[PDB]
RNA sequence: GCGGGGUUGAGCAGCCUGGUAGCUCGUCGGGCUGAAAACCCGAAGAUCGUCGGUUCAAAUCCGGCCCCCGCAACCA
RNA sequence: UUCUUCUAA
RNA sequence: ACGACCAGGGCUACACACGUGCUACAAUGGCGCAUACAAAGAGAAGCGACCUCGCGAGAGCAAGCGGACCUCAUAAAGUGCGUCGUAGUCCGGAUUGGAGUCUGCAACUCGACUCCAUGAAGUCGGAAUCGCUAGUAAUCGUGGAUCAGAAUGCCACGGUG
RNA sequence: UCCUCCUAAAGAGUAACGGAGGAGCACGAAGGUUGGCUAAUCCUGGUCGGACAUCAGGAGGUUAGUGCAAUGGCAUAAGCC
């Protein structure tokens, strides 16, 4: 947990001074950072999902929750019920010893990487990227996959407008612009 | 063969083609090398609309039961 | 292992193995490791990363995987927007170098696109 | 968290070329010895040079003198 | 290409009409024949008619035009497609 | 019974055009029209060589 | 009024309890031949009659319809 | 063992 | 004017079909160094050594030769050693982006070559069809005519066979 | 033959060759209980992702759901684990 040490010591005197908020229990913190893989081909058998699922469980130290479909849908040829994606909900202690791992090697691990955007925060604050390989991560060995996968880093934030979750990754030097 | 040519003023540049149209030329079907007088003939007939719905009118008629 | 972005494979030798970064060759890949002080027949297996660390400044010298891509892809699209003879011939699908294009042109063209 | 479903989890050791040994928490194990960091990536030097933009009189200038 | 020892090629006839054109101050089109210039960067700003063996079409003469020759600004073949 | 008239026959002898191919010429026998031009005609354009039976036709009217 | 049918250009299978399109011929491109047949070789084609509906999904299921094929339209 | 045809100067 | 002069353009286009070709799909091979053996031709507005520069196409300077004299010109397959180890590969080279050189008033439409990069199809080809009886088929390089430059065609020549 | 709505005239009933659709099953859990949970759809952002899988908020407030027709029900849920 170096970074949430990091929380407590930097960044919540520099959102207070350029924002002026009143308590100091107004401040952005981050709440949780959930990690998909939507696998949708994982119709063809369990290996595509049972694998893809220990690929996650190497990135984030957790076993997934392998999802099922909510409705059914026909473009698909999926029913309700057919699982189709695993996700892994970080909360707290292995939240920021993966938000430490993501900012520090698994960013600048991305080939042609050129920057984050920062147009991708859904209106309240909560930074959704998503990167295109499963092997910027050191978890991952290259050599014994088989299968190129691709999760979805989705964080979330007590920010009640867009800026002020623009604002709270630039205090962990987040590479935005 | 029978084509419907659809353009502007198709039967103002076309209506003097009609008849005949003779030709003389050593063929592709001749293997003596000799030229053959043929013909063709063709007949441009312009799009005369179509003859629509003639609805029997019940005062033209004259029912006897 | 990984030089410049990508991940080069570890059997090979090292003036064939380096050929995989899209920007050496053959002769780039010679004057690579003509200042690494490696010897070209070595595989990059039985490595070292005091060798791996300094072959990446000798790869950085020049343009690679990501940052070549985009300056040729700047450069198509500088006669796309000119819209120069050059130009033309990139954006129908036809070969821009004056060959051609009566009887197989077929690299630029694709497969064969016979008559509806 | 459960006693059983997670995998291994240790702290480790990931050392890089600008030789910043860094103790990070993980599930690979052995000692990691990486490549590129967030300190040594060019995302603050070589992101300006990479975009070659260039001008076309300066260039054509520059092969000859007039 | 040509040699750089040579230096770019430009007719004397197109010289003496681009001199002409930035001394008196002229949006005029510059009607000219010579495909085989070399774009010189007085050249830039000035609408210049490049003959394609049956008319002029006009090209105007942006920086990024510089090192390439006038012809390929005037495409001679016009193509549409064969059906 | 109009299309009967137009043809008329499929002989040789109730021609309007001819094409000698050999000395390739396109006559017309509406006119005379035995102009020397007949690849201009079978590949492609008689665009200006419909026009001169216009004229004549145009001669029986506004000669009327 | 009650049955059965509508499936590439045409003559037709199959629709099976809904997840997916077959044939003969015609057609296209080569081959053979002095040339056209015949034959050989490579090929492609469907929005499953129409408009609604029910299901995640309709050529298939249900309802109505436009043609078409039969049958019955009788005692006075 | 099958194996047709070649219009009109 | 269907004559004539000129400038730019076209014969070099491209949904496609065929003919003749070259380069391939590799291990009887690809690349790297070393080393051996030809024949027949050409050349004065031409052939152009040697020498220095350039990664290379080539550039500077300048002998020599109307030539069994000098030049173009190093023949290559081969042989020896090393590596590749059956993968779209150290096979293949198309294509494309830069960066050039030379010839030429002029290489945009359209020249050849070089350098760096990119590294498509192709894993021996359906019906069918072609050539060849001995220094032949096969495969390897060389030369010439045409030509300012521009051959994978053509006409020649030898090597293994 | 049975079920639901309307005709049925605000209790029950109520006819026609009146207007509309269904059933001749299913389930060893789809029953019992305890513990818990809250739907459709749409906007935004997000790897291959496409109008639509999954993921992240937000809107929304039951337009969702019930093994099935229809009606009356249903949040304490009779819906969902
Ligand atoms: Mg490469
Ligand atoms: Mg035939
Ligand atoms: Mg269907
Ligand atoms: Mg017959
Ligand atoms: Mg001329
Ligand atoms: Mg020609
Ligand atoms: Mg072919
Ligand atoms: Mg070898
Ligand atoms: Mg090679
Ligand atoms: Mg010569
Ligand atoms: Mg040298
Ligand atoms: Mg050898
Ligand atoms: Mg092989
Ligand atoms: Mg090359
Ligand atoms: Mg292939
Ligand atoms: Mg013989
Ligand atoms: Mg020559
Ligand atoms: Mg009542
Ligand atoms: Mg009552
Ligand atoms: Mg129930
Ligand atoms: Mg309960
Ligand atoms: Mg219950
Ligand atoms: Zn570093």
């Amino acid at each position: 947990a170096k970074l949430h040490d990091y929380y407590k010591d930097e960044v919540v005197k520099k959102l207070m001074t350029e924002f002026n908020y009143n308590s100091v229990m107004q401040v952005p913190r981050v709440e949780k950072i959930t990690l998909n893989m939507g696998v949708g081909e994982a119709i063809a058998d369990k290996k595509l999902l049972d694998n893809a699922a220990a690929d996650l469980a190497a990135i984030s130290g957790q076993k997934p929750l392998i999802t099922k479909a909510r409705k059914s849908v026909a473009g698909f040829k999926i029913r309700q019920g057919y699982p189709i994606g695993c996700k892994v909900t970080l909360r707290g202690e292995r939240m920021w010893e993966f938000f430490e791992r993501l900012i520090t090697i698994a960013v600048p691990r991305i080939r042609d990487f050129r920057g984050l955007s920062a147009k991708s925060f859904d209106g309240r604050g909560n930074y959704s990227m998503g990167v295109r390989e499963q092997i910027i991560f050191p978890e991952i060995d290259y050599d014994k996959v088989d299968r190129v996968r691709g999760l979805d880093i989705t964080i979330t934030t007590t920010a009640k407008s867009d800026e002020e979750g623009r604002a709270l990754l630039a205090a962990f030097d987040f590479p935005f612009r | 063969i029978i084509a419907k040519i659809s353009g502007d003023g198709v039967y103002g540049r076309l209506k003097f083609e009609s008849g005949g149209h003779r030709v003389q030329r050593v063929p592709a079907t001749e293997s003596q090398g000799r030229i053959h007088t043929s013909a063709c003939t063709v007949a441009v007939m312009p799009e005369l609309p179509d003859a629509e719905l003639p609805d029997i009118n019940p005062a033209d008629l004259r029912i006897d039961t | 292992a990984r030089i410049a972005g990508i991940n080069i494979p570890d059997h090979k030798h090292a003036v064939i193995a380096l050929t995989s970064i899209y920007g050496v060759g053959k002769t780039r890949s010679k004057a690579i490791l003509a200042a690494a002080g490696i010897a070209e027949d070595v595989k990059i297996s039985e490595l070292s990363e005091g060798q791996i660390d300094t072959l990446r400044d000798e790869v950085a010298k020049f343009v690679v995987e990501g940052d070549l891509r985009r300056e040729i892809s700047m450069s198509i699209k500088r006669l796309m927007d000119l819209g120069c003879y050059r130009g033309l011939r990139h954006r129908r699908g036809l070969p821009v170098r004056g060959q051609r294009t009566k009887t197989n042109a077929r690299t630029r063209k694709g497969p064969r696109k016979p008559i509806k | 968290m459960k006693k059983d479903i997670h995998p291994k989890y240790e702290e480790i050791t990931a050392s890089c070329s600008c030789g910043n040994v860094m103790k990070i928490r993980s599930t690979v194990g052995h000692d990691l010895n990486l490549d590129v960091c967030s300190k040594c990536h060019p995302f603050f030097t070589g992101k300006q040079r990479d975009v070659a933009t260039g001008g076309r009189v300066d260039r054509f200038n520059k092969r000859f003198n007039i | 290409p040509r040699s750089l020892k040579k230096g770019p090629f430009i007719d004397l006839h197109l010289l003496k009409k681009v001199e002409k054109a930035v001394e008196s101050g002229d949006k005029k089109p510059l009607r000219t024949w010579s495909r085989r210039s070399t774009i010189f960067p007085n050249m830039i700003g000035l609408t210049i008619a490049v003959h394609n063996g049956r008319q002029h079409v006009p090209v105007f003469v942006t920086d990024e035009m510089v090192g390439h020759k006038l012809g390929e600004f005037a495409p001679t073949r016009t193509y549409r497609g064969h059906a | 019974s109009t299309r009967r008239n137009l043809l008329g026959s499929g002989d040789r002898s109730d021609r309007n055009r001819t094409y000698n191919f050999p000395q390739g010429r396109v006559t017309d026998h509406r006119i005379n029209l035995t102009l020397y031009r007949l690849d201009e005609v079978m590949e492609g354009k008689l665009d200006m060589l419909i026009e001169p039976i216009i004229q004549e036709h145009q001669a029986d009217q506004l000669a009327a």
